[PDB]
């Protein structure tokens, strides 16, 4: 589904007491989109339990360059005590990545290998076209790191 | 210098960048023709004044898959006989004075699941349509601004509307008249914040724009 | 072919204190594009590091690689070029940042059909338990006890993977030959995050 | 006239002592449940004379009934609140099952005198606040859904304090409590 579709269903999901989500917003285009209100057309909350989630259980983080994404996840997996996420949505990773033939492989494999190695259900929106090289790298590393 | 970028990275709640669905007061016919139909779909704070003790035939209609929190100070709505099956009731000693009403309303906002647990709600996947506090005149004898403050935060947070009742000015004279813009004593700080005020005259209801 | 490369790498050490030349003569002819000597060069040339997150060092390397040890470590190869970033080497998943890996990884995609799955192109899956190999070289964890995975290192391999393979995918004594017996391969424990973060700072830009 | 059917607060105009005593009897003698009558009076006039006639204290069955009749006399709102405070601790204990289900009847007589006397030592602001804290408390206590302890309240006033009622068939306490506090009448 679409980013804002899976984001919507995660706040309003039923409570196991619930998911604890982290949304990683990558790229400046995506940041403008989220900060300046483009989301709130497409994601709302109605449930008491959704309202709490939208406040206490879903965390948004903005990172502007892939270098800091790598450093951030590297810091994430390095602490024993630290917030534990059941879902990690990575938004806009394809935008950052342009895009030479072998420089694209090395960056994505490093980035992809770092994300999927987290104790969460990690997902990348927008979904990259099925036949595209990032989409094929994502499937490959998912099988490897599963 | 990216070690310093990493040091200043900041976490935000989703709620900053998204809306909560608002619920609006539709009206029953009895009250309807005091405002533009465009002003009738913006209705988030209504306050009704009436001389009855039990709630009027219009107020019961304002209340009736979702749920509605009735803070019942009078101990009327929550009597076993009259409980509607769409309602959540808070009836308690701590809530008879305006300080304990706020502390609850603050608990509803700060930690809503503990609030609704104190109401025998153990399951929270539901929409809280609105809150109903009946009746305000018993609250202060000895803040009415603080109460509206927290009531607005509950409307932004949970998207519910607000309905309030208070007695007309005859109640505030007292027993044997010993206690002596709007025909009730609610300070205009509170009364301002209300989208629509309604007076009940004996068998008719009329708005107050003063 | 028919070989178990894992045991064959154990045949480079006898114990002693220099590499058995019979075996090293064989291993040379088994890898293309000069892979075995550069793997061996790197091993003696003190550009190999193994960083750990923090009872003995040699013991916890033994525990992880030679046998429920979940250890946070890093296999780095520092570049003499010096205006060049470090080299991150993952033998568990068979991946390296080096230009050599990423060229033939790319070539593997150009030889491919773009509707083929990478897993098919780059990995030998064996699900018939009777064909299970004791070879640990270029082995991946399938996340199944019903299967065995091996990367096709004929299709993609680099001098730093073979290198660390020789170190960590053969006998303990080949491990001790390069670490406790000599330091041709450095092993540094690291007790603080800021230092851990600082190893990674130029791997991406 | 029976406990299951009482409203949380009920006003009784000028009660006929025959119907009062026949009402205490009809209930306090109910079986399987221990029902008590707390009679709180400003003037100290319980209909004792006619009561002994109906429920003779020598008959062995009636001994349990006087066991459940608590006469008390308090002169002002201040002591009325301490009676209701005790009444809350009685109901708290019996809610723990720490039994036969309790049923209390609070019967207050000439409350407007108890208001009056308080209205000297205290201000009318304080007085209405006291009256308020108590009646709203009693209404919550009565509305409580635990059935191992119940309470019902009855306020008897002489019908000429209720003058405003008989029309629809100053503002007096009995009148002011009729519109703003009690559930039903008679
Ligand atoms: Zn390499």
């Amino acid at each position: 589904m679409q980013f804002e579709e899976r984001l919507q269903q995660l706040v309003e999901s039923d409570w196991s007491l619930s998911p604890n989500v982290l949304v990683i917003v990558l790229g400046d285009t995506a940041r403008k989109y989220v900060e300046l209100g483009g989301l709130k057309e497409h994601v709302t909350t109605n449930t008491v339990a959704g309202h709490v989630a939208s406040r206490e259980r879903v965390s948004v983080v903005f990172l502007g360059r892939v270098k800091y994404l790598y450093m951030y996840l590297t810091r994430m997996q390095a602490q024993a005590n630290g917030p534990q996420y059941s879902n990690v949505l990575v938004y806009g990773l394809w935008d950052l990545t342009a895009q030479d033939g072998p420089q694209q492989l090395r960056l994505l494999s490093l980035v992809l290998r770092q994300c999927l190695s987290l104790p969460s259900k990690v997902e990348f929106y927008p979904e990259p076209p099925s036949s595209s090289v990032p989409a094929r790298l994502l499937r490959f590393w998912d099988h490897i790191i599963r | 210098g990216s070690m310093e970028v990493l040091k200043n990275i900041r976490i935000y709640p989703l709620s900053n960048f998204i809306t909560s669905t608002k619920n609006y007061i539709n009206l029953p016919n009895e009250l309807r023709n005091l405002i533009s139909e465009e002003q009738e779909s913006k209705l988030g704070f209504l306050h009704i004044i009436e001389s009855d003790f039990k709630p009027s035939v219009a107020l019961q209609k304002l209340v009736n898959d979702e749920k509605i929190l009735i803070i019942d100070i009078v101990s009327i709505w929550s009597q076993q006989k009259q409980r509607q099956h769409g309602a959540i009731y808070m009836n308690s000693l701590s809530c008879i004075n305006i300080t304990g009403l706020i502390v609850f309303l603050e608990l509803l906002y700060d930690s809503p699941m503990d609030a609704l647990r104190r109401c025998q709600v153990d399951n929270f996947n539901f929409q809280l349509r609105g809150i109903v506090i009946d009746n305000l005149s018993f609250l202060n004898f000895e803040k009415f601004e603080k109460l509206f403050k927290i009531l607005r935060k509950l409307r932004e947070f949970l998207g519910c509307w607000i309905i309030t009742k208070s007695f007309p000015t005859d109640f505030y004279n007292g027993i044997e008249n010993t206690l002596v813009l709007y025909p009730t004593k609610l300070p205009d700080s509170y009364m301002k914040g209300m989208d629509l005020i309604i007076y009940r005259e004996v068998p008719q209801y009329r708005r107050i724009a003063a | 072919d028919v070989i178990e490369y894992s045991k064959l790498f154990a045949k480079l050490v006898n114990t002693d204190t220099k590499l058995d030349d019979t075996i090293a003569s064989f291993l040379y002819y088994m890898f293309p594009r000069e892979l075995f000597i550069r793997a061996i060069s790197l091993l003696e040339s003190s550009d190999m590091f193994i960083y750990i997150l923090d009872t003995s060092l040699i013991d916890v390397l033994v525990d992880e690689f030679y046998k429920n040890s979940l250890l946070e470590y890093r296999l780095i190869v520092k570049d003499t070029n010096d205006g060049a970033p470090p080299i991150l080497v993952d033998i568990a998943h068979w991946f390296c940042s080096c230009e050599e890996f990423c060229k033939y990884f790319h070539e593997a995609l150009e030889k491919t059909d773009e509707k083929e799955e990478l897993h098919d192109v780059l990995i030998n899956e064996v699900d018939d338990h009777l064909q299970f190999s004791d070879d640990r070289f270029a082995q991946l964890d399938p996340h199944s006890l019903s299967k065995q995975w091996y990367f096709k290192f004929d299709k993609v391999c680099c001098s730093h993977l073979l290198a660390f393979s020789i170190l960590l995918r053969s006998s303990i004594n080949v491990l001790k030959f390069f670490t406790v017996n000599s330091n041709k391969v450095f092993v540094i424990a690291i007790d603080n995050i800021d230092e851990w973060l600082n190893l990674h700072i130029n791997i991406v830009e | 006239m029976e406990y299951e059917d009482l409203e949380l607060i009920t006003i009784w105009p000028s009660p006929t002592k025959n119907k009062l005593c026949q009402f205490i009897k009809q209930n306090l003698s109910k079986e399987h449940v221990v029902t008590q009558l707390f009679f709180i009076d400003a003037t100290s006039s319980f209909p004792l004379s006619q009561f002994q006639k109906l429920v003779p204290p020598t008959l062995p069955e009636n001994v349990r009934i006087y066991e459940n009749i608590r006469i008390n006399t308090c002169l002002d709102l201040e002591e009325l609140s301490a009676i209701t405070v005790k009444l809350l601790q009685i109901l708290s204990m019996n809610k723990i099952n720490a039994t036969e289900p309790l049923k209390i009847i609070l019967y207050i007589n000439g409350l407007e005198v108890m208001f009056r006397n308080s209205q000297f030592k205290s201000s009318p602001q304080r007085s209405h606040e006291l009256l308020r804290d108590t009646l709203l408390k009693l209404r919550v206590m009565g509305n409580d859904e635990n059935e191992n302890a119940s309470i019902r309240t009855l306020l008897e006033f002489p019908k000429e304090q209720l003058l405003d009622y008989y029309l629809k068939k100053g503002d007096s306490l009995a009148e002011y409590i009729w519109k703003y506090y009690a559930d039903s009448l008679f």
